[PDB]
Formats: structure tokens, C-alpha cells, sequence
């Protein structure tokens, strides 16, 4: 077992996701993951994103952990660890607002 | 209960 994260914050509240994402400067795809706040044993995936109503925000989402182990935002693309998940959004976004661009600095 | 986005799927 390979042992080895920048953008994984634990236990990180929504709210404190945000003021560091929301750091000035940081781009559309700016992310980190940090543990779920609502649903236990659950992650969050936490990107800055933008659009001309809101401007610059916070989109997230729930990363879910297979029963047997393993993780998925959508059951059709499912990863053994969220290192392969973040390496994957990173590549592209398919289907996120945008793709996983930079970890939190 | 706070908002997630989902990813979206089209047929
Ligand atoms: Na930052």
C-alpha cells in the first residue's frame, strides 16, 4: 500500500471551505476536499466557480463512499481513492462546473 | 440539507 494530500482540508466546515477558497486571486477551479459536514463519512468537494449573477462563489459537492469501498459524485464514474478521483477532474471536468484547476493555496 | 450541486445526465 502506497502511503502519500494539498488539497484535502479534514474536517473543514462548509463555511471555512469558502473564505479560503473565495481568497483573492484564485480561479475558477480552485478545490479542495474536506470531510462532509451533513453527511457523515461522506467528503465534499469544494470548487470556486463564477458566473455573472452570483460572480465569484462556491460550488459543492457530495464525494459518497461505496458501501465496499471506493467513492463517486456521480454513480457512473467511480474511483478506489480520492487521489484517482481528483487526478480525473482534473483532466476534465466532465460534468462538474469546471475542472479541479489548482488545490487551495 | 445545505445546497450540493449534482452532476448533470443527459440521454
Ligand atoms: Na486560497
Amino acid at each position: 500500500h502506497h502511503s502519500s494530500m494539498e488539497w484535502y482540508f479534514g474536517k473543514l466546515g462548509r463555511k471555512d471551505a469558502e473564505r479560503q477558497l473565495l481568497s483573492f486571486g484564485n480561479p475558477r477551479g480552485t478545490f479542495l476536499i474536506r470531510e462532509s459536514e451533513t453527511t457523515k463519512g461522506a467528503y465534499s468537494l469544494s470548487i470556486r466557480d463564477w458566473d455573472d449573477m452570483k460572480g465569484d462563489h462556491v460550488k459543492h459537492y457530495k464525494i459518497r463512499k461505496l458501501d465496499n469501498g471506493g467513492y463517486y459524485i456521480t454513480t457512473r464514474a467511480q474511483f478506489e481513492t480520492l487521489q484517482q478521483l481528483v487526478q480525473h477532474y482534473s483532466e476534465r471536468a466532465a460534468g462538474l462546473c469546471c475542472r479541479l484547476v489548482v488545490p487551495c493555496h | 440539507e445545505p445546497q450540493y450541486e449534482e452532476i448533470p445526465i443527459y440521454l
